[PDB]
RNA sequence: CAUGUGGUUUAAUUCGAAGCAACGCGAAGAACCUUACCAGGCCUUGACAUGCUAGGGAACCCGGGUGAAAGCCUGGGGUGCCCCGCGAGGGGAGCCCUAGCACAGGUGCUGCAUGGCCGUCGUCAGCUCGUGCCGUGAGGUGUUGGGUUAAGUCCCGCAACGAGCGCAACCCCCGCCGUUAGUUGCCAGCGGUUCGGCCGGGCACUCUAACGGGACUGCCCGCGAAAGCGGGAGGAAGGAGGGGACGACGUCUGGUCAGCAUGGCCCUUACGGCCUGGGCGACACACGUGCUACAAUGCCCACUACAAAGCGAUGCCACCCGGCAACGGGGAGCUAAUCGCAAAAAGGUGGGCCCAGUUCGGAUUGGGGUCUGCAACCCGACCCCAUGAAGCCGGAAUCGCUAGUAAUCGCGGAUCAGC
């Protein structure tokens, strides 16, 4: 099931918690995340959100930066999302010729 | 980091052991103690004369330590007076027979360490970092070296942005193990830190 | 690999029958690198082979073999939007291979205790044309006429 | 009636024997040759970096190879002028008979 | 069993000697 | 009296002494098929004889050290391969293209810092 | 706790049991090699620099 | 365990004060920070505080207590559950 | 089941690593020590550096009280010197004490201030410079192009002609051969042969460890403008002989202030220092690496063979004995081509098990012992009796390996008292 690092940072099972329910929004897709991984690390210039989720298409490799840990937490969505989306779909597009 | 190092890289094919010597099992590691306290206090001193390698022979609790060295004269002292001074010195450590010699160096432009901690030195006094390197392989050219590539690191000039600046001519194969390549390294001080001073100086090959 | 195509290792003749053939068929019964348990078994079997039905095992042995060997075969291979089942004919070469694992394995996929008796048994079957590994067999040729439709997607 | 010879480098117990075998054998009288004895192997594996990276070691080793010889039928006139023979540095001399 | 202390089999695994290895 | 060759295998030496006699075989002082016993390997340790014609016509005392039961039997194969080419060099040709008269030189791969063994590989993980 | 600790360990011990080897380089409680009286980064220093003796890069 | 070739053991610094109540005759608080201590048949009907870390823990001594040690009885580790 | 990690728990469960390239990683040895963590008792020029100044005497060795130890208290026996020494007798300086004062010290922070060292892409075939040339310019050319190669490898072509860091080569191992070398190693033939190459005797052979040789697409044929490619011979090895060492400009604001060095910021009866104890070994859970299995190509007892590289003077320990054994008591050999660790195991002959949660499997637990060690409660390895679990070949997913490889079997070493 799902995991979770905080990098030299002290965080909250609340924070954790909607980390999770953040990471459902890939759910959608309807296709296995396997062994999902998130860790969260402040830099100088914000935090970090980093991901990385096997599906039975490929992986999700993802880094969102910003001010707000939160909105870092979604960019990182963001952009999983998007590879996700195209992972399922990058098939179709040769069906013919 | 990846480059390795060009003297542990051709000892016993183009470069011959700082200390020449056995010991055994059971004697090495205060045996090469020695080697290490005598180096230091040796080096800590004869920074001023240039020196550029401490040979250190050993045979049944005596051992000649051979300095090879730019300006001879620093270390022998008063028409003989430091010398042994230092043979004074160093048997105070030792606590054996230490025969210290000398031996001079024909060009310190053509040994690395040397050099190396020169360029390190006119950082330090505030200079013109890229022209120092630029001319470092100048001189050592000019010297006659078959090759010559100096490397400075760190925070140039004062910069908060660490940046590493290097200059190098002619031939400088570090790959080549029958090529050689003399090596020295200066750490150099600041105000802001340590700046990395290296010397790459192609020779000759056998 | 990707250059130039790879070389067909030749095996040494064993030291009983001198047979090219017959030291595939030992190395394919091969576990652990121990080759002379290995060794042994196929010789049993002969043993076995010889008593149970009354002429030379290696005879035997080399029929079980002319029928495991596949001719058509199918290789898998997507046009457009769907994978097909493609029939194609199997290298001379690829059908002794693969009619020497599915005689082993065939055999131990049976009830009689030592791995010894077996090989002779699914050795013996197959030289017929009964056996285990021959429905493998069989069943690779039905998959390949069966999709005779599809095979000027050869290639 | 014999020497050992125990060093670090290999050009230099190669030429110390064959001095004490040119030093007796010249000297008087007979001089069984300088026997080349196994080499006693001192590894060392060490981590080249200072911090993990694990499966990125250096290669070291220390090499004490080994050399015998022997001075057959003795005769004192050799057993004098060894006690004027010429050894190198790296190199440790043994004799007992 | 390579595992099992008590074997011959075993107590070479281990590296050791017993009474199902004695020396 | 005697024919030798030198024969190697990994880190099997084998010391072949042939005097033509009955064409029987000892290695170590003790009998042939004693010392491979239940081996099948082993019959052609004794092979390039056979290459030649001459299974009866000689005799082999045989010394082995080192390796395993299997390598020591090939290199047997070369040594006593060997020695029938010195007592007789018109042999090239009927043990050469039996490829008798070779060592081959595949040993033991080295194991390699980072690595299992020579080749097998750590297993790691993506996700 | 640097220097505190290189010097606890120079000094004899309250039982025979706390012996334990340091760096005599640079102090380091770990990977200390017995045969040197160095642990394995000094160690790999001075081999190249060459203040080693017989120590090399052994190529096998 | 411990070998038997070798003495059943006690910190003498213990074993005196142990002793030193026979004499008057029982009963102290004897603080210590004795966890390697074996319990003996002279420790019984005391109370030693044995410390676990953090706190000298009261503990009384019995007759089915006598072959194990003096930590046993202060545990050292803090554990309610899990959530 | 072992180990690392996420997490939760906790007085504390020290800290860093973070997709590939963090997770049996720094840790090539956490009971104490280590040890950076917590509780508690302490220390204030201080565990260590260089000093300046007053009181003792220097310098050292030994016990006494309290105390968990640390510490707080402490009863003792003499400073050489050069001095006025016949003596009372004072100075002095290596080295200790006590009090001050400088200062020490900090695994406290910033790897987004840094040197160094390493990972990585990548052993990938690349990255550039000089001058000329083209472009107002960023920049192009060269380095593209035809062929070839493991390769920016070589050939040919060309506004380019060269050159550099890389590729390759020179270094190591294995493969064949010769030279030198003959004990502690080797034993073909003679003699003994105490039945052990044990002795005579010899270096043949085996080996040992040093020095050269050898392979160069050289030869042959064919294809080729050429470089090269296909193929045959000779050879131990043939097209790069198999492996290793070696890693371009740079990238990842990659890793490390906890190896070290280091700018700056920060602590100063404490963020330093010492010690006892606890913790780093926590356990509702999740992940990574792995050990042993689920068995008859298998398991067990017996008997029988064949390695290699290493290590070994508070060390390896033959062999003798007590012991079911771990082990213990004796006690020979060896600074070790001698003497020892030592048995290699798979394997081989034989015998039992007869398809069973078992003669599989060896977790968990009870109980009894061994060793290390000041001490094995937390928490050591080992032996023996008993216990004899999960587990019947593993979902989604997914790792390795192209030959002496994968698979499978044992052996050594580092660190280390033990583990
Ligand atoms: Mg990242
Ligand atoms: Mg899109
Ligand atoms: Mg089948
Ligand atoms: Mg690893
Ligand atoms: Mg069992
Ligand atoms: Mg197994
Ligand atoms: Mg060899
Ligand atoms: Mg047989
Ligand atoms: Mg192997
Ligand atoms: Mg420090
Ligand atoms: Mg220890
Ligand atoms: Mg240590
Ligand atoms: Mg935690
Ligand atoms: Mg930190
Ligand atoms: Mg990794
Ligand atoms: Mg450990
Ligand atoms: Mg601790
Ligand atoms: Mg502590
Ligand atoms: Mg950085
Ligand atoms: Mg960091
Ligand atoms: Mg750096
Ligand atoms: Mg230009
Ligand atoms: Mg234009
Ligand atoms: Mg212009
Ligand atoms: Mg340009
Ligand atoms: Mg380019
Ligand atoms: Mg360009
Ligand atoms: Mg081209
Ligand atoms: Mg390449
Ligand atoms: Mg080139
Ligand atoms: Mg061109
Ligand atoms: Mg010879
Ligand atoms: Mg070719
Ligand atoms: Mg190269
Ligand atoms: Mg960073
Ligand atoms: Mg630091
Ligand atoms: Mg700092
Ligand atoms: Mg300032
Ligand atoms: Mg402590
Ligand atoms: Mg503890
Ligand atoms: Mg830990
Ligand atoms: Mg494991
Ligand atoms: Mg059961
Ligand atoms: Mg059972
Ligand atoms: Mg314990
Ligand atoms: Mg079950
Ligand atoms: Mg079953
Ligand atoms: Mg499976
Ligand atoms: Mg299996
Ligand atoms: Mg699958
Ligand atoms: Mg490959
Ligand atoms: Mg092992
Ligand atoms: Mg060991
Ligand atoms: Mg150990
Ligand atoms: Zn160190």
């Amino acid at each position: 099931t799902m995991n979770i690092t905080s990098k030299q940072m002290e965080i909250t099972p609340a924070i954790r918690q909607h980390v999770a329910d953040r990471l459902a929004k890939l759910e959608k897709w309807q296709t296995h995340l396997i062994n999902p991984h998130i860790i969260l690390s402040k830099e100088p210039q914000g935090f970090v959100a980093d991901a990385t989720i096997n599906t039975p298409n490929g992986v999700l490799v993802a880094s969102g930066k910003h001010e707000d840990m939160y909105t870092a937490i979604n960019e990182l969505i963001n952009k999983l999302e998007r590879q996700l989306n195209k992972l399922q779909h990058k098939g179709e597009a040769r069906r013919a010729a | 980091g990846n480059k390795i190092h060009p003297i542990g890289f051709r000892l016993g094919i183009t470069r011959d052991w700082e200390s020449r010597w056995y010991a055994g099992k059971k004697q090495y590691r205060h045996l090469l103690l020695e080697d290490q306290r005598i180096r230091g206090l040796l080096e800590k001193e004869l920074y001023s004369a240039g020196l550029a390698r401490v040979d250190i022979e050993r045979a049944a609790d005596n051992v000649a330590v051979t300095v090879h060295v730019a300006k001879p004269g620093v270390v022998i002292g008063r028409g003989g007076e430091r010398i042994r001074v230092l043979r004074e010195e160093l048997a105070k450590l030792t606590g054996k027979n230490v025969a210290l010699n000398v031996q001079e160096v024909q060009n310190p432009n053509l040994s690395a360490p040397l050099v190396a901690q020169r360029v390190a030195e006119q950082i330090e006094r505030r200079f013109a970092v890229r022209r120092a390197i630029k001319q470092a392989v100048q001189r050592v050219m000019e010297s006659g070296a078959k090759g010559a590539k100096v490397i400075v690191s760190g925070r140039i000039g004062g910069a908060e942005q660490a940046r590493t600046e290097w200059a190098a001519q002619g031939r400088v194969p570090l790959h080549t193990l029958r090529a050689n390549i003399d090596y020295g390294f200066a750490l150099a001080r600041t105000t802001y830190g340590v700046l990395g001073v290296k010397a790459y100086i192609f020779l000759g090959e056998v | 690999a990707r250059r130039r195509r790879a070389e067909v290792r030749q095996l040494q003749p064993d030291l009983v029958y001198g047979d090219v053939l017959v030291t595939a068929f030992i190395n394919k019964i091969m576990r652990d690198g121990k080759k002379n348990l290995a060794a042994r078994i196929f010789y049993d079997a002969c043993k076995i082979i010889q008593e149970k039905t009354g002429q030379e095992p290696l005879k035997v042995f080399k029929q079980a073999v002319e029928n495991v060997k596949p001719r058509m075969e199918v290789r898998s291979r997507r046009v457009g939007g769907a994978n097909y089942q493609v029939p194609m004919e199997v290298s001379p070469r690829r059908q002794q291979s693969l009619a020497l694992r599915w005689l082993v394995q065939a055999a131990n996929q049976r009830p009689e205790r030592r791995a010894a008796v077996r090989i002779a048994h699914e050795l013996m079957d197959a030289a017929e044309g009964k056996g285990g590994a021959v429905k493998k067999k069989e069943d690779v040729e039905r998959m390949a006429e069966a999709n005779r439709a599809y095979a000027h997607y050869r290639w | 009636i014999r020497i050992k010879l125990r060093g670090f480098d290999h050009k230099t117990l190669d030429a110390s024997a064959q001095k004490i075998v040119e030093a007796a054998r010249r000297s008087g009288a007979q001089v069984s040759g300088p026997i080349p004895l196994p080499t006693r192997v001192r590894r060392f594996t060490v981590i080249r970096g200072p911090f993990k990276h694990k499966d990125s070691r250096e290669h070291f080793e220390l090499r004490t190879h080994n050399r015998l010889v022997d001075i057959i039928n003795p005769n004192r006139k050799t057993i004098e002028q060894l006690m004027t023979l010429d050894l190198p540095t790296g190199v440790e001399i043994e004799i007992k008979t | 069993g390579k595992g099992d202390r008590r074997t011959r089999r075993g107590k070479i695994w281990r590296g050791t000697y017993g009474k199902y290895r004695p020396r | 009296e005697q024919y030798y060759g030198t024969g190697r295998r990994k880190e099997a030496v084998a010391r072949v002494f042939l005097r033509p006699g009955n064409g029987k075989v000892t290695v170590n002082g003790q009998d042939f098929n004693e010392y491979f016993q239940g081996l099948v390997r082993a019959v052609a340790a004794l092979e390039p004889l056979r290459a030649v014609d001459a299974l009866g016509h000689f005799d082999a005392y045989i010394t082995v050290r080192g390796g395993g039961k299997s390598g020591q039997i090939d290199a047997i194969k070369l040594g006593i391969a060997r020695a029938l080419v010195q007592y007789n060099p018109d042999y090239r040709a009927k043990l050469k293209p039996l490829g008798f008269l070779t060592r081959d030189a595949r040993v033991v791969e080295r194991k390699k810092y980072g690595k299992h063994k020579a080749r097998r590989a750590p297993q790691y993980s993506k996700r | 706790a640097r220097k505190a600790l290189i010097e606890k360990a120079k000094r004899t011990p309250k039982f025979k049991v706390r012996a334990y080897t340091r760096c005599v380089r640079c102090g380091r409680a770990r990977s200390v090699y017995r045969f040197f009286g160095l642990c394995r980064i000094c160690l790999r220093e001075l081999a190249h620099k060459g203040q080693l003796p017989g120590v090399r890069k052994a190529s096998w | 365990p411990r070998s038997l070739k070798k003495g059943v053991f006690v910190d003498d610094h213990l074993l005196e004060k142990v002793l030193e109540l026979n004499a008057k005759g029982e009963k102290r608080l004897i603080k210590t920070w004795s966890r390697r201590s074996t319990i003996v048949p002279e420790m019984v009907g005391h109370t030693i505080a044995v410390y676990n870390g953090k706190q000298h823990v009261p503990v009384y001594i019995t007759e089915n207590m006598v072959g194990h040690k003096l930590g046993e009885f202060a545990p050292t580790r803090t554990y309610r559950g899990h959530g």
